[PDB]
Parts: C-alpha cells; structure tokens; sequence
C-alpha cells in the first residue's frame, strides 16, 4: 500500500 | 521533553522549532512512528511534512492553533508518499499554501497522493530556486538527488543545528536500508553525502522514522549506500 516503509 | 495531543507526539528541538510524529498501526507489523516539523518564524509557522492522514495532520494544526496560536503560512512535503503526503487535502481546508518538489507532484496521482498546490524546482547544485520558493524564511529546501526516491527533498532550518533527512536517512544504529523497491541504489550513496555537504553546521539530524540522531546518521546511511554500488 506504499505506507512509507512497509511496502503493502 | 515529549507532549501527546490525541494520537500524536510533538518534540521542542529548539526554541521555535518542534518535532510532530504520528503513528499506523498495521495489523501484525504494530505502530509505524513518521516524523515532520513545525517551525515557528517571526508571526508565522512553517510545517515539513504531513501526518499519514487527514485526520491526523488536522490534529497538527489544531496543536499549533493551542501551544504556538500563529497562522500556518506555507507547508513543504519531502515526496510522495503517504507518510509525507497523506494529509495534503486537511492543508489545504485549512486554506495552507502547499509547495513540492515539481516531480513529486508529477508522481502523486500515481502514488494515489493529492498534489501540492506549487512546484519546486533546483539548480544543477541541487539548491531550490528561490523564485519558486518565495518568503520560505529560514527553511533552507535542497534536493541532494535521487535515493530513497528519485523526488526526495531535503530541509535545513537556518539559525538552527537541524537539517530534516526526511526517509532519504537512517539512524546510524541501523541495521539495513529497509525496502530497497523504490530506491535508486546507484545515486543513493552519493545523494546521502550532498545531504550532508549542503548543511555541515548541522549537528542534530531530523529523519522520518528514527529519533533525531548526529551526523553519524549521514555518514553511516552512505556508507550502507556503498555496499549496494
Ligand atoms: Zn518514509
Ligand atoms: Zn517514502
Ligand atoms: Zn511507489
């Protein structure tokens, strides 16, 4: 989901 | 030295410039803390960055409203993603001029961000052109070049032993890089340094998901940079 570090 | 205010922590790291810090909570991963500024100048404040939300960048600015009580006369956002540009539509009800870097406008839409209301454009040094940066005060904006993203920008505060490493920074006790998917791992390294080489008075180094940290920060991120050239 493009959530800064986490990439989902 | 840390004030709650609903679900956000604001931090004094100077006498006019603050620290906000707003949490998500993914299910299974837990609570991932995003930094930005509130820098107070003369009769006006000046924020870096948004909070992950709407809902959350409007608790900045009913903060600023209770602790600091001056207009927010200018936002800038560091790229687009959400952590940095999630809350851009709260900015703007708020009637804040907003100002990006020209391509992280271009990018947002596909990045699924609003864009900001104005484009930042630099010189070859990586230095914004002032034209497009108008009565920014003591908000020094440099693009040190690609690296965390090919649009990530960088903000010194003049007067102040604080540079704003945005998500282009780790803290020097990191162990990786983190997701190395929308990263330019060929300029990373040398983007990091220009970073450093455009603020070297500053010795409290501000970045998104670490606690303020020195210029170990800088000189470790590009050094973890140069084992991936
Ligand atoms: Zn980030
Ligand atoms: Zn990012
Ligand atoms: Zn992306």
């Amino acid at each position: 989901x493009x959530l800064x570090p986490i990439p989902e | 030295g840390d004030q709650r205010f609903g679900d956000l922590v604001f931090r004094q790291l100077a006498p006019n410039v603050w620290q906000h810090t707003s949490y998500l909570d993914m299910p299974g991963f837990g609570a991932v803390a995003s930094n930005g500024l509130i820098v107070r100048d003369g009769g006006r404040v000046l924020v870096v960055d948004t909070a992950w939300t709407d809902d959350q960048t409007a608790q900045i600015l009913n903060w600023i409203k209770q602790e600091i009580n001056l207009p927010v006369a200018l936002a800038v956002v560091t790229h687009a993603h959400q952590d940095k540009m999630g809350g851009m539509d709260a900015l703007h009800a708020a009637g804040i001029a907003t100002y990006a870097n020209a391509l992280s406008n271009q990018l947002a839409p596909q990045e699924g961000m609003v864009a900001a209301q104005h484009s930042l454009t630099f010189a070859a040094n990586g230095w914004v052109e002032p034209a497009t940066a108008p009565n920014f005060g003591p908000l020094k904006v440099f693009y040190p070049g690609p690296g965390h993203t090919s649009d990530n920008i960088t903000v010194g505060i003049d007067g102040t032993d604080i540079a704003f490493g945005g998500c282009l920074i780790k803290d020097s006790k990191a162990k990786s890089l983190g997701n190395l998917g929308d990263a330019d791992t060929e300029h990373y390294a040398a983007s990091a340094r220009a970073f450093g080489a455009a603020f070297p008075k500053a010795s409290m180094i501000v970045m998104s998901h670490s606690a303020p940290d020195s210029r170990a920060a800088i000189t470790h991120t590009a050094r973890m940079a140069d084992k991936l050239r």
